[PDB]
């Protein structure tokens, strides 16, 4: 089950919304 | 996806061929056309969030409304190893004819 | 009508005009002319698709549909009371009733201000392609062929490419069966027959199927038992 | 127990599976009989005195067949998290009464309009810490409520310290103050208690309760005491009271409909359920149509039971082998 | 890796499973992993779906060549579908590297396996030999069924699965 | 059965053999061309395990209506030695003239 | 002796072989001699060719159960030839003897099995597939498909091998693939 | 040649009495 | 069919053989 | 390839559940 | 999907790749 590049930026994309920085807490 | 990019390709490519060779093309087909890319770039954009496999479902049972359709959207062909009625392979090997309470037995 | 409109693409006709050696010019781009001339020449109501779309009215005014071709009726579609003609000369006018209406291109002028209307039109069945789509009854498809041969033939006598005995024969052929077909998409069937014998044979007349949409044009008129 | 019923009910007690009628030997026994052409489903059972079959199933005309576990029809007991409210005094205030009043429903009539009032009480004093007000509030409330000479047990009442906070200690009447050795007491639980159940003549009903508060003056306010919050029950009474009253009643659509009435004169018929087993409930729900203008539905039920083991090994064999005989699509629950 | 032998039994209350690696060489590595099965409702494109209908995981039977062997029969009243009117899709997952000399287009984790039940089908066919016994005039529905199969076939064989799916529940079913 | 295959294999050939010839077949006659290979695919796959004696009787009574049906499909011919009316090759022997109580009598 | 796997790549890549003699204690001592791949260009009535399109011995490798299994990858770039307009004949010849009381015809030194990529005929039916769900019509590209390749079946069935390499010619010899791209899809 | 049932199921009764 | 004994000690031999 | 919500959700909450 | 235990494991590899 292989992952190209394309696939991981999507996931990075999701994670973004999920997380955020130091400064946001 | 992947593959919605090469049905795409193809039948654009096939809609341009038509209009070298003939002057028209039925636009109850460029509709089809239309639908087409419109879903591929909807599936491969910011819009692909949305979807669940509920959507999925439904997404792909109404692309494949479009498949033979028109001359433009073929039947995708996947690489595939089944069928209805499989093979039966198994062999048999019994322990010197010998059996169960009830039945047969093997190694 | 006995027999049913079962659909088939214009160039069925083609199919058999070009049959004739004087007749391998035509194309589907006169078909197509001269098929609608003939359809609206014979003004069958049964060649056209029935078809009910509802638009709303901003003042006295209306949008109307694109395919629409005639008007069976017009009503009001919260009531579903039917519209007459508008008899009115000074309708949406004012100074210093029983609703109507009237249409002349792709607006519809009614007598209410604000409301949503009911249009039963006419349209014609088209093709996969944005073209007409012609019975394939044979009586119709004869009569077509000899509406474009008998036009071909004028303007080839027109020429003077055509002895007049071909076109005065030509236009006899197409008169006969021009009413052959009239009378065959016309005559009603036997479910229609029992419609009209419904209509005709009513001890209480009923006079008042133009409120509705002629639903109980038909309907037998039962009289009880004493 | 008398039950509402779709114009028949019939139960048959499934101890046992034995695939044909031949070898039908002890009382209870189930064959589920079908011929090739599967158009009709009965059931061969033996009886305490002969085989007996039921009503014959025609498979076109079924309309229900499921299977319920033991797991959802065992009732759960309950429970109420009395502490106290923290807004108007973390401390029991010195010098007030604490009353709190258990509001009975069902009494010993069924209505909402029986009721029953039991109060316990404590007067707070002062240096009374909030775990030494439990302490002494759930012996007030358990020699009320845990009495012996109570017509009928109404509650149980238990106390959770903040230690283990899982595990509940009983406080009944005869628990004093140095039985409850423990210094970090955080609430009262009251719990519903099991009502007794007789065969046939007193059904499984349970009697309902609200732990409600009394007003302790606070600064000149007469602030209501405490908060009760309705907790996940953990404790929940068997199966084996409600059928074995649902074979009491439905061994009278095959039989004798009158069960006493006169004796040295009755029928006695001898009946197959333990009431102290857990049972799984199998319901094929079907009707009788005939061939005119008056066709419709004489609707019926068959119920089977068998007994619940844990993993319902002795339920999923009377699916596993109505499934095969008969071709229904009964889940193997 | 393959199939073995992928059939409904022939009493109409197991679901037969016998999957198998493939014995060249470079499979040493590479062992059986799990059995998913989705029906015609839950089925997806891109692999098993989620809430899929039976979900199996071989560890859990054995406590290292057993593993490259598998044999499984599942009760199919106890999945709780019809075993007469459901298709039936098996994946099969390898969770495991084959050797670096591998030809390429062989190292794929995944297959799938299609099944229905025949009896249905064979019973239609016996219905229209005997409808064609009396005066030796083929029945149109026969010939319809025929090639509404063949249809079926080669949406399968070409990984088409959807139109497959709208082809069953629209002749096979209703 | 081994000899379907044989039917099939010639009643296929003669089809392409008369599209070779022609441009066309009936297909009503293509209808039982169809039956006729679809009925040698289910009995020589997994599916002939489902057959019967019955079962059998009835296929084989189904099938006979297509033999001489078209020119395609053809009588078959097996193997066969007998007839409706049977052949008397018995000899007759008299012993010593000899009746017996009431029937003659031969060795 | 039998066929265990024979088949061309979907990739259009490689020719797969695998053979294995029968497990029966008959043939115990039978083994495989080499493996003769022809085409329906290079394709004679009775045994291979002279002119055959590849040789494998069997007995140039280890010399007992890996002599009596033989599996093969064959890529086709390597043999000149299209994967997808070409019918290959798969001899397999046996050395050896098999033991008396075998019944007869059992003891077949040679056996033979055909090849052909069904995809691009998968590819043709595709287009004519929708006809089936069409009624008042008959589905007549469908149906001549489904003839057209049940021909070549039956033909290999029955042994007429020449009518199937004419069948052949007559249909599919005119078929189109895509050629696999050499650098190797990176994948897995 | 061709099996019914029947056929199969003489052969593995009989194969059976047989063991 | 019938399946004289013969028949049935054939099928026990080929079974019998890879056994 | 392609992804849905739920093929999200789960990479997600197993990136979670191991961090 | 029916992701596999070493599809996470890439995942998140190829996440700590930016660490």
């Amino acid at each position: 089950m292989f992952f190209t590049q394309e696939d991981y930026r999507k996931i990075e994309k999701w994670l973004l919304a999920n997380s955020r920085k130091d400064t946001d807490f | 996806m992947d593959k919605m990019l090469e049905i795409s390709e193809e039948a654009i490519t096939r809609y341009f061929t038509t209009l070298s060779q003939f002057g028209y093309k039925k636009y109850s087909d460029v509709d089809k056309i239309i639908v087409l890319f419109f879903m591929e770039e909807m599936l491969a954009g910011e819009m692909s969030y949305y979807v669940t496999q509920d959507d999925y479902r439904n997404i792909v049972n109404a692309l494949y409304c479009l498949a033979g359709s028109t001359c433009m959207i073929d039947f995708p062909m996947f690489e595939s190893y089944d069928t209805l009625v499989h093979s039966n392979n198994r062999t048999f090997v019994p322990r010197i004819t010998e059996d169960s309470i009830l039945r047969s037995t093997e190694d | 009508m006995v027999n049913n409109i079962n659909w088939v693409k214009l160039p069925v006709i083609l199919d058999r005009l070009l049959r004739h050696p004087l007749l391998t010019d035509l194309n589907l781009e006169t078909a197509i002319q001269y098929t609608l001339d003939f359809i609206s020449a014979m003004g069958l109501p049964n060649v056209y698709v029935d078809k009910i779309e509802t638009i709303d009215i901003k003042e006295y005014r209306g949008e109307l549909p694109c395919d629409l071709i005639s008007i069976n009726q017009v009503r009001l579609h919260k009531n579903g009371i039917a519209l007459r003609a508008m008899t009115d000369n000074f309708n949406a006018y004012p100074t210093h009733g029983e609703p109507s209406f009237k249409t002349q291109g792709r607006v519809i002028f009614t007598s209410i201000k604000h409301e949503k209307v009911d249009i039963s039109y006419k349209a014609i069945m088209l093709d996969d392609e944005g073209l007409p789509l012609i019975p394939d009854n044979p009586i119709f498809l004869k009569t077509l062929e000899l509406y474009i041969k008998k036009e071909w033939f004028t303007i080839l006598f027109d020429m003077g490419k055509i002895s007049p005995a071909v076109l005065n024969n030509t236009q006899q052929e197409y008169a006969f069966k021009a009413g052959q077909c009239n009378n065959e998409f016309v005559i009603p069937s036997v479910s229609e027959m029992e419609a009209i014998t419904n209509m005709w044979n009513q001890l209480i007349p009923r006079v008042t199927e133009f409120r509705r949409g002629f639903k109980n044009l038909g309907d037998k008129e039962y009289i009880r038992v004493h | 127990m008398v039950i509402s019923i779709n114009q028949v009910r019939q139960l048959y007690v499934a101890k046992a599976l034995k695939a044909n009628t031949a070898a039908l030997t002890t009382a209870g026994d189930i064959v589920p009989k079908a011929d090739t052409a599967k158009t009709t489903l009965y059931f061969q059972s033996m009886s305490p005195a002969g085989i007996v079959a039921s009503d014959k199933i025609n498979l076109k005309h079924v309309l229900y067949a499921k299977a319920t576990p033991s797991e959802a029809l065992a009732h759960k007991l309950v429970r109420y998290s009395v502490t106290l409210d923290a807004d108007v005094s973390a401390t029991p205030v010195a010098g007030q009464n604490y009353i709190l009043r258990l509001a009975f429903r069902q009494y010993i009539g069924l209505s909402e309009e029986d009721q029953y009032f039991k109060y316990g009480e404590v007067i707070a004093r002062s240096g009374m810490t909030a775990s030494d007000f439990y302490k002494k509030m759930a012996i007030s409330l358990a020699k009320n409520l845990e009495n012996k000479t109570e017509s009928t047990p109404l509650v149980n009442i238990y106390l959770i310290s903040a230690a283990a906070a899982s595990t509940d200690v009983p406080v009944t009447s005869a628990t004093k103050e140095s039985d409850l050795t423990a210094t970090d007491y955080n609430q009262i639980i009251i719990e519903e208690t099991e009502q007794p159940w007789v065969l046939g003549m007193m059904p499984q009903a349970f009697i309902p309760f609200t732990p409600q508060f009394l007003t302790i003056t606070v600064d000149g306010e007469d602030r209501l005491w405490g908060v009760a919050t309705v907790v996940t029950p953990t404790k929940t009474v068997p199966d084996g009271h409600l059928i074995a009253d649902l074979e009491y009643f439905c061994m009278g659509a095959r039989g004798d409909i009158y069960r006493g009435m006169g004796y040295p004169n009755i029928i006695k018929t001898t009946y197959l359920v333990d009431p102290g087993a857990v049972y799984d409930v199998l319901d094929i729900h079907y009707f009788y149509t005939g061939s005119n203008e008056s066709v419709q539905k004489s609707e019926k039920t068959i119920t089977l039971v068998a007994v619940d083991d844990g993993s319902h090994t002795a339920m999923n064999a009377l699916i596993g082998a109505i499934n095969t005989a008969s071709g229904l699509t009964i889940a193997t629950l | 890796m393959h199939f073995n032998e992928l059939r409904i039994s022939q009493d109409n209350r197991f679901l037969i499973i016998d999957v198998s690696v493939d014995n060249q060489d470079y499979f040493e590595d590479v062992l059986l992993d799990s059995i998913v099965i989705d029906t015609q409702d839950t089925f997806v494109m891109n692999g098993p779906s989620d809430n899929p209908l039976y979900i199996y995981n071989v560890e859990d039977a054995y406590d290292t060549q057993q593993m490259k062997n598998v044999r499984l029969e599942l009760n199919i009243q106890d999945l709780k579908v019809s075993p007469c009117s459901t298709m039936f899709f098996v994946y099969v997952k390898s969770k495991g590297t084959p050797s670096t000399d591998t030809p390429c287009g062989f190292d794929k984790d995944q297959i799938l396996g299609t099944v229905i039940n025949l009896q249905p089908i064979y019973k239609q066919t016996l219905k229209y030999l005997k409808e064609v016994e009396c005066d030796c005039n083929i029945p149109k529905g026969f010939i319809d069924m025929i090639l509404k199969l063949k249809a079926i076939e080669l949406c399968v064989r070409t990984g088409n699965y959807p139109q497959a799916i709208k082809y069953w529940n629209k002749f096979f079913i209703k």
